[PDB]
RNA sequence: CUGCAUUAGCUAGUUGGUAAGGUAACGGCUUACCAAGGCAACGAUGCAUAGCCGACCUGAGAGGGUGAUCGGCCACACUGGA
RNA sequence: GUACCUAAUCAGAAAGCCACGGCUAACUACGUGCCAGCAGCCGCGGUAAUACGUAGGUGGCAAGCGUUAUCCGGAAUUAUUGGGCGUAAAGCGCGCGUAGGCGGUUUUUUAAGUCUGAUGUGAAAGCCCACGGCUCAACCGUGGAGGGUCAUUGGAAACUGGA
RNA sequence: GUAAACGAUGAGUGCUAAGUGUUAGGGGGCCCCUUAGUGCUGCAGCUAACGCAUUAAGCACUCCGCCUGGGGAGUA
RNA sequence: GUCGAAGGUGGGACAAAUGAUUGGGGUGAAGUCGUAACAAGGUAGCCGUAUCGGAAGGUGCGGCUGGAUC
């Protein structure tokens, strides 16, 4: 089986129902200067049991579109 | 040819005998025209570079476009650019025919090739710009074997460079190998020409 | 600047202005809008033809014409050569090139194109002044 | 505050070299000792001594001055910096002064010169150029 | 020694009567075999200024390290606001340099070089910058001696 | 993979959930119901401009400029809707 | 009945354009006289103009040569490579501080950055290199080489990051 | 909420000849050593020059603010 | 019957053109008035501010030397 992409980030919003927003931080090198700059993307993730809470590190895997904006699911909670 | 003007005036201007005999420079070794006899001011660095380029160009009777294209392809090769340019100029069917001695003049050799008298590897080549490579045999067309011009030129035992190998009996030459800078004209400072094309 | 400053705020090149703005605009009649297109020459109609006094220290009467171009921009175009046939309502080709003496003239009239006649008796640099070979 | 201890080391060497001091002392670190050892190995500096101090240690470098007091080290430059880190692949390793100078490179095989890096086919962070 | 007149300048000193003019000459001197010099001379007449410059240039001659008609390593010669980058080139490259730099490099016997004037274009400061660069040029033998290594050890 | 902050707020099917309908198909895709979310100085929203790319022009290079011909992808077919 | 080939006849039908004070290769005469004009810039022209116009001569190119428009270069004049801020343009009047950027020494560990491989992919055409076909060349064909900030997977661990 | 608000010189850190005065200390024999200020003089180095020079405008690393011909205009 | 192109009506937004008149700017006669700055520029100059005057400018207050003879 081909593998879906997996990301690790911190939950920044738990307000929505059965949903958590996970901020994934990556570095983008400047094309000219060459310095890496911190960049963040919020990924809307499915949390069926409303298990996760703001401030917990989480592992998310890509899925089929589960909503208008939700494309990922919560694999596990790495830290709390 | 292509340039068909006064070869003497061009020799006198460039301070070099294009015929290779000095007949142009014997009586009046100074630039042509009204102000020729009067003193000539010193050439600028650009003036010297241009002079050297024009010397080589008019020696081989080439147009500027073709001269510059030849300079480029020479540059793309391996070794010293200037030398490669000069050997590549010498490898022209024009120059090869002249140096074999099938004609007494470079323009004559050019007309011979251009009018279809010359054979390369048994087949007719009519482009004076044709680039002869080592191992190729230059010959005269079977019909043109008895041309007064060719026979008379061959009778005049012109010195044949070492990189060529001519048989006057058969009117057949062979491009044995690439020329050497030693064998090429000594009046040309190719470095100036490289510099000219640098800027 | 520091590298962090260069990343936060990039280096910015100076934009340049055309010396010949009127040639770089077109007009659409149907949409009634100006079009941005680069043109080497433009046709125009001479609103006025007269002489101008050059900026000091130069002194002369310089021949010029005010031309309404096809894009509808009014400009002052210099008339080169000795003598001209141009009058008001003449149709002319205008190219780029400013006259340094004349303050407002940023264009030249092309000689020997459309209505503009070639300079008569020009025998050197005829192509510049629209004169045919004399022979 | 102090942001680049390596750059400080190279500047101390540069400053002492300008005034033709025989020796210089600096606060020690494992990287700075390794840099010093390469400089002695390449013949840029005479000697390196380490003194335990109960803090971070002290490195003592003895500088080399040729006959006529000609300086063996002409120049030193920090390449990779805290502000902008510089790395090279083994293929892309730079030559300093056409091989007359050296580049000190931090590689997974240790802190080494550019020549060793090309030989071992291991790239890394370019710490400095010394010529 | 070959001599090339880089620039001639008419300079003026103002007096009560008016301006008094003299001519200044900058001349490069070289044997075309690794020794080059520069000198300036001032006189009422250009020939006399040239002559004084030649004598000055001969007094100060700098030895230039050359590796087969090129420089040993890349160098940027800097003097005042004058800056000249010089990079060694392969044979047949020719002298790629502009104005004063060309005169200095040619008379030093360098036939192949890549150069760019990065600073002032004032002739004297360009020349001084060029000379500075050549003075800071080093040869492998000397570097090896200074570093107590063989030339082979220098290159590994 | 684009400019502009003399454009700083934006959004209410909007953000999520539940159920149903609908589609080749996942899905606010749609509709009721429930909750108040979602986006934004890491530039949202607005305004201007533009088909995109393989390439092409220039430059020692790093870069800068451009997107004819040919090939790929997209969009359009008097205008708008079905 | 095209290409090509052969034979016969004929130098006969086949050179123009710009420039020549400096940059920038190439100067004289005559006319004109701050006029007429020239001009990219410095400028030139008011009576002995190598700068205007023409002529002779020369220079640069050539079935082209010039002009205009536009882009890159030269321009290190947005400077990562590769500039600066006492007096030239440029240090906020000065604190307190938030985000961000950056950060002392040692050990252990990890392996995100970093380094080193493998695999897949980055169409073809093009560029580049080589070879081959066209009388040559342009052009055409073929094979390499190159092109990711790429993905996946195996190692190394000094430095940066994490613990 | 602005001044020629000036050292027309951002802040932090380290390094690089000396001589001399002065302010508040510390230490050891009037002298010597030392810490933090405040002046003058002066190498190396730097600078277009003037000058700066352990109170850098020297040699370095970090971060911030600012500049890119003059006028129009600090205007609309 | 729902949805629905076009069309109609309404209050706003933005952009461009034009408008009696008016404001400062620029350029151009060897125009008119004075002489403010550059020397101790004949009251050192300049900076911020306030006020006054045909005009440059004057004066007050604070500041700077990028001034100050003997
Ligand atoms: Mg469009
Ligand atoms: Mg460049
Ligand atoms: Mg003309
Ligand atoms: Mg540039
Ligand atoms: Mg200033
Ligand atoms: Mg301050
Ligand atoms: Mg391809
Ligand atoms: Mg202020
Ligand atoms: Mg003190
Ligand atoms: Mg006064
Ligand atoms: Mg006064
Ligand atoms: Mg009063």
């Amino acid at each position: 089986r081909n593998d879906r992409k997996v990301y690790v980030g911190k939950v920044v919003s738990d307000k929505m129902d059965k949903t958590i927003t996970v901020l994934v931080e990556t570095y983008k090198t400047h094309k000219l200067y060459g310095k890496r700059v911190k960049y963040s993307k919020k990924y809307k993730t499915h949390d069926e049991n409303n298990s996760a809470k703001l401030g917990d590190i989480v592992k998310i895997q890509e899925t089929r579109p589960l909503s208008a904006t939700k494309r990922f699911r919560l694999v596990e909670i790495v830290e709390e | 040819a292509r340039f068909r003007g006064s070869n003497w005036k061009k020799s006198r201007r460039l301070g070099i005998s294009l015929s290779g005999t000095g007949k142009e420079l014997e009586k009046r070794p100074y630039a042509p025209g009204q102000h020729g006899p009067n003193q000539r001011k010193k050439l600028s660095e650009y003036g010297l570079q241009l002079r050297e380029k024009q010397k080589l160009r008019y020696l081989y009777g080439m147009t500027e476009r073709q001269f510059r294209n030849t300079f480029d392809i020479a540059g793309k090769k391996f070794g010293v650019h200037g030398e490669n340019f000069m050997i590549l100029l010498a490898s022209r069917l024009d120059a090869v025919v002249y140096s074999l001695g099938l004609a007494r003049t470079r323009r004559q050799a050019r007309q011979l090739v251009n009018h279809g008298h010359i054979l390369v590897d048994g087949k007719r080549v009519d482009i004076p710009s044709y680039s002869v490579k080592p191992g190729q045999t230059i010959s005269v067309r079977e019909k043109s074997q008895k041309l007064n011009i060719i026979v008379e030129s061959v009778e005049i035992n012109n010195f044949v460079p070492e990189y060529l190998n001519f048989d006057a009996d058969s009117l057949t030459g062979t491009f044995v190998r690439l020329p050497e800078r030693s064998e090429l004209p000594a009046e040309i400072n190719e470095q100036l020409i490289v510099e000219y094309y640098s800027r | 600047p520091t590298i962090n400053q260069l990343v936060r705020k990039p280096r910015q090149s100076k934009i340049k202005k055309s010396d010949s703005p009127a040639l770089n605009k077109g007009f659409n009649s149907k949409k009634k809008k100006f079009t941005d297109l680069n043109s080497p020459q433009k046709r125009g109609v001479c609103t006025r033809v007269g002489t101008m006094t050059p900026k000091k220290p130069n002194s002369a009467l310089r021949k010029y014409a005010r031309v309404r171009l096809s894009n509808n921009i009014e400009i002052n175009a210099y008339i080169p050569g000795i003598g001209h046939n141009l009058q008001e309502h003449s149709v002319v080709l205008v190219r780029g090139g400013r006259v340094k003496d004349l303050p407002g003239v940023r264009y030249h009239i092309v000689r020997g194109a459309l209505d503009t006649s070639g300079v008569d008796g020009r025998r050197q640099g005829r192509s510049l002044y629209g004169t045919k070979k004399p022979k | 505050t102090m942001t680049d201890p390596i750059a400080d080391m190279l500047t101390r060497v540069r400053n002492a070299n300008m005034v033709r001091h025989e020796k210089l002392e600096l606060p020690a670190s494992n990287i700075k000792k390794e840099i010093a050892e390469i400089l002695k190995s390449e013949g840029f500096i005479k000697n390196v001594e380490y003194v335990e101090d109960d803090k971070q240690g002290v490195l003592r470098l003895f500088l080399k001055y040729g006959q006529n007091d000609e300086r063996v080290i002409t120049g030193l430059k920090r390449i990779s910096k805290p502000g902008l880190r510089v790395y090279a692949k083994a293929s892309e390793m730079p030559k300093v002064l056409n091989g007359l100078g050296i580049a000190l490179v931090s590689t997974s095989e240790g802190v080494i010169t550019d020549k060793e890096a090309r030989k071992r086919n291991v790239g890394g962070e370019i710490i400095a150029y010394v010529w | 020694f070959e001599e090339r007149v880089v620039t001639i300048n008419r300079v003026a000193k103002v007096v009560k009567g008016g301006r008094r003019f003299r001519f200044t000459a900058l001349v490069v001197v070289g044997d075309k075999n690794g020794r080059v010099g520069f000198g300036t001379g001032k006189a009422q007449e250009v020939p006399e200024a040239i002559k004084k410059a030649v004598e000055a240039a001969k007094k100060d001659l700098v030895v230039v390290p050359r590796v087969e008609g090129t420089t040993p390593h890349t160098i940027t010669g800097r003097y005042g606001s004058g800056s000249v980058f010089m990079k060694p080139a392969a044979p047949g490259t020719g002298v790629i340099a502009g104005g004063p730099v060309r005169a200095v490099l040619e008379l030093a016997g360098i036939t192949d070089i890549l150069s760019k004037s990065l600073g002032s274009n004032t002739p004297i400061n360009m020349v001084r910058a060029t000379i500075d660069g050549l003075q800071n040029l080093k040869n492998a033998e000397d570097v090896a001696k200074l570093r107590g290594k063989t030339v082979e050890e220098l290159y590994n």
